[PDB]
């Protein structure tokens, strides 16, 4: 049963994409609301939800077929914490920013084996804006997105 | 720390090929002691007199006694060691001359021993007998009564034995001595003179060089750290305030060793710290009452409210009470009530500290009523003496808040199942935090998972495999049935915290119960005082939140163990709607982040539940569509800033095509800023949303070429309608 909080959001998830007008969104564009929410679900994942969900024809959901859509795969992927607190835990010096320093400094201590070359390598890979230095938000996706 | 500070490279190498030659001759660890005295040594250029920056006002000739002998002509100086607080060396060189006459240089050296000297040994740690000794050489030891160099002026006294009866009386005179023996054995020319004359100084100076100049500078180096530090009260100054049960902390001391992870415990009101020694059980889950700290049954969780702290509160106390009656209705045959009996002992407790008075006695049906006596005014107290079951009632002339008015009856109080027999309730440990070592969790993963996880090629992958382990096996903690909210290693550790103290000799069960604070999301505490137990051994008792929390980041987050913090902390407690602060890093980064689209689009959901007016209505006027169209470009830009792909270009690419998709959102923010009337609350927030893309542009551009700040770059763009020649432009501009 996803709070209000958590529904107030998936409001204004619909309600943006929406240049039809009714409170009723697209294959196409239910996939544009989650993406832009926070997700990277499979072109593939999106038919069989939108084709179970909803043989009502059209193609479309109402808020509710979404609402509920939704309180599905808010479940295991409650993840976002977790993974801010792996976050955190790197983040060895408090400068809500992990460097390669620190990746290595722990990745160690966990009993792993990192040559100064791939620690800068994984950093690298995991900054999406080039400071050269992951942060939550890189974090973030490095994490969840499979 | 840098020790020396060359003021002006002016001249060419000559001024520091001859700045490096003084120093180089000068003992490495001189200075490890000098820089260690948060001293810091000044070679200026021809600043001679008053001119550098540090030869001002402070602390200067109040009594002249200077050089080797006594002039004083300041002006007509070179060197200078600026006496009182930090030690604060200045010299300076005009031409090519230190070399031929060393007469010279002589005085960097005393002029500089003053400086480490008197906290040098003579007075470094006391006059230590050794250099008290060594100040000896007057003319008993050695048949060298030659020591014409230190002694002239202040000591043509060799009819006056020197030690504890005079050498303090001039403490300076015996430092213009180690100054010039420091000299002396140190000068470029002159080593002998000293090794020659005096026959002991030699051997001194020369111990200091053999591990004597190493000494101090570790005595001290120590001493940098416990000097300034973390005003806590380690030992068993804390354990007192730490309300836990000698026997049972120094029992959880093994723990913290042999797991290494550190141990931290809320306040145990001291009133039941014995209440637990006696074998008193504790609190836990399923009982929510009220303790008490007024009268006999002090410590225990009186069956009723109006008999503990909540003396007096109405509704505290009868929902209070409310509490106990569930706590028992809903877990029969384990929770309940029996008979207070305080024991022997605890009446003796109860006096020193003031909680009961033992007076007259009294005969009722047969049996004999020590009386106990307490200030209170409604409720008398007497304890039997077959037994010593404990009773109350209504005084004749009050009443019970509730209204109610009873006659003498056994003070019942809360009580548990245990080897079945239900046992009185007190206080128990609830740990505000554990943090094992993050070798520990290491520890806590089975070999083959952490093993099919790193035998990966993708080194990002890696990472995570490794990161979700790490969380799993350490950060995740799941709901019990049983001990509240807690992770698997937090519940195995709490079996070892009790089987520790039960192996000593507890009698009432598990002292830890539940999970650790930091989980305690719904009705979270805040306590000033927290008890520590580093993997060392050392009690440790912080006394502010903020100490705790300045503790725990520099012994813990910022060491080597692993830790996390309520979730609730910075956020609002719904259970008790309270509102706490812990410094939370990725939040002391924020300033500086483009947000993303959903922290965006969340903000937005936010205001919309707040005022009930949304950042674009449900309307036909297209000038809302306007908007609503705009804020879905908005989060476009900001999800296009965080994309994956982003690895395929190189680091610099990377900032760059960030700054623009930046400044892109940015923009169209601007844009909406400059639309219609949207309301004065979202107003607002696209202002502060664009105080951080600014912020955010700023790094990733200071980061690279910084010459341009944010507000130039953006005037020089077009967002007209072409946008293609635009960033083709962009480019240069950064260029
Ligand atoms: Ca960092
Ligand atoms: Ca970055
Ligand atoms: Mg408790």
């Amino acid at each position: 049963q996803l709070t209000e909080e958590q529904i107030a959001e998936f409001k204004e998830a619909f309600s943006l994409f929406d240049k039809d007008g009714d409170g009723t969104i697209t294959t196409k564009e239910l996939g544009t609301v989650m993406r832009s929410l926070g997700q990277n679900p499979t072109e593939a994942e999106l038919q069989d939800m939108i084709n179970e969900v909803d043989a009502d024809g059209n193609g479309t959901i109402d808020f509710p077929e979404f609402l509920t859509m939704m309180a599905r795969k808010m479940k295991d992927t409650d993840s976002e914490e977790e993974i801010r607190e792996a976050f955190r835990v790197f983040d060895k010096d408090g400068n809500g920013y992990i460097s390669a320093a620190e990746l290595r400094h722990v990745m160690t201590n966990l009993g792993e084996k990192l040559t100064d070359e791939e620690v800068d390598q994984m950093i690298r890979e995991a900054d999406i804006d080039g400071d050269g230095q992951v942060n939550y938000e890189e974090f973030v996706q490095m994490m969840t997105a499979k | 720390n840098n020790l020396v500070k060359t003021e002006f490279t002016n001249e060419t190498l000559d001024k520091i090929q001859q700045t490096q030659d003084l120093l180089k001759k000068i003992p490495k660890d001189v200075l490890e002691i000098y820089s260690e005295l948060g001293g810091e040594i000044y070679f200026t250029d021809i600043d001679l007199v008053e001119h550098k920056e540090l030869q001002d006002l402070s602390e200067e000739e109040k009594n002249s006694m200077n050089s080797r002998g006594e002039k004083v002509p300041f002006a007509s100086r070179f060197v200078f060691e600026k006496k009182r607080e930090t030690p604060k060396l200045i010299i300076n060189i005009k031409d090519y001359a230190i070399n031929s006459e060393q007469s010279k240089e002589v005085y960097y050296e005393i002029g500089k021993g003053i400086s480490l000297d008197i906290i040098s040994k003579d007075k470094s740690l006391d006059p230590e007998f050794l250099n008290l000794i060594k100040s000896l050489s007057d003319d008993s030891d050695s048949s060298d009564l030659l020591f014409s160099q230190k002694f002239k002026e202040k000591l043509e006294l060799n009819n006056k034995s020197i030690d504890i009866n005079f050498i303090k009386e001039n403490l300076t005179e015996f430092q213009h001595a180690f100054s010039l023996a420091f000299s002396y054995y140190f000068a470029p020319d002159h080593r002998t003179v000293l090794e020659l004359y005096a026959p002991d100084m030699f051997e001194y100076m020369n111990k200091l060089e053999k591990g004597g100049f190493e000494k101090i500078s570790e005595s001290l180096k120590k001493e940098g750290v416990e000097k300034d530090r973390i005003d806590v009260l380690k030992g068993e100054k804390a354990l007192k305030a730490s309300g836990l049960v000698p026997e049972h902390a120094d029992a959880f001391k093994k723990i913290a060793r042999e797991l290494n992870t550190y141990i931290l415990f809320r306040p145990v009101n001291k009133l039941a710290t014995n209440l637990i020694k006696s074998g008193v059980a504790t609190k836990g889950l399923n009982v929510h009452g009220k303790s008490s700290d007024w009268g006999p049954v002090a410590g225990y969780i009186p069956f009723d409210q109006d008999l503990s702290k909540k003396h007096g509160q109405q509704l505290a106390v009868e929902k209070g009470n409310l509490e106990n009656k569930k706590s028992i209705t809903e877990h029969e045959g384990e929770i309940g009530k029996i008979p207070l009996k305080l024991d022997h002992l605890r009446i003796e407790e109860l006096k020193e500290n003031g909680i009961i008075l033992k007076g007259k006695k009294e005969i009722d049906n047969g049996k004999k009523y020590y009386l106990l006596e307490s200030n209170n005014q409604v409720y008398e107290f007497r304890i039997s003496d077959e037994n010593n079951e404990v009773q109350y009632k209504t005084k004749e002339g009050k009443i019970t808040v509730l209204g109610e008015k009873f006659n003498w009856r056994n003070i019942e109080v809360m009580a548990k199942n245990v080897e079945g027999v239900l046992k009185p309730l007190t206080a128990d440990y609830d740990l505000f935090a554990l943090a094992p070592s993050l070798t520990e969790i290491k520890k806590q993963i089975p070999q083959k998972e952490w093993d099919k996880v790193v035998n990966t090629p993708n080194s990002l992958e890696k990472q995570k495999g490794v990161t979700n382990l790490l969380i799993k096996y350490g950060i995740e903690r799941k709901p019990d049935s049983t001990k509240g909210t807690l992770s698997n290693w937090q519940k195995q550790m709490l079996d070892r915290l009790n089987e520790a103290v039960k192996y000593t000799g507890y009698t009432g069960g598990d002292v830890v119960n539940h999970g650790t604070e930091q989980d305690n999301e719904e009705f979270p505490e805040k306590d000033n005082e927290i008890f520590i137990i580093n993997p060392e051994g050392e009690f440790i008792l912080t006394k502010n939140w903020e100490m705790t929390g300045r503790f725990i980041e520099k012994n813990i987050t910022g060491k080597d163990y692993l830790y996390y913090f309520n979730r609730s902390y910075n956020k609002i407690a719904p259970g008790n709607k309270a509102y706490i602060e812990w410094t939370d890093p990725i939040t002391k980064a924020k300033i500086n982040t483009i947000p993303t689209s959903a922290e965006f689009i969340k903000n937005l959901s936010s205001i919309r539940r707040s005022s009930n007016v949304g950042v674009y209505k449900d309307s036909g006027d297209k000038d809302e569509f306007a908007k609503k169209e705009s804020v879905k470009k908005i989060a476009g830009y900001l999800s296009d800033y965080y994309n994956s792909a982003n690895h395929i270009f190189s680091q610099e690419k990377k900032r760059k095509i960030s700054i623009f998709r930046g400044i892109q959102a940015y923009n169209e923010i601007e844009n909406v800023l400059k639309s219609k009337q949207i309301a004065p609350e979202y107003k607002n927030y696209f202002q502060y949303l664009k105080e951080r893309i600014t912020n955010q542009v700023q790094l990733l551009l200071t980061h690279q070429k910084s010459n341009i700040e944010f507000k130039l770059l953006y005037k020089q763009l077009n967002f007209t309608e072409n946008e293609t020649d635009n960033f083709e432009v962009f480019q240069k501009i950064i260029d």
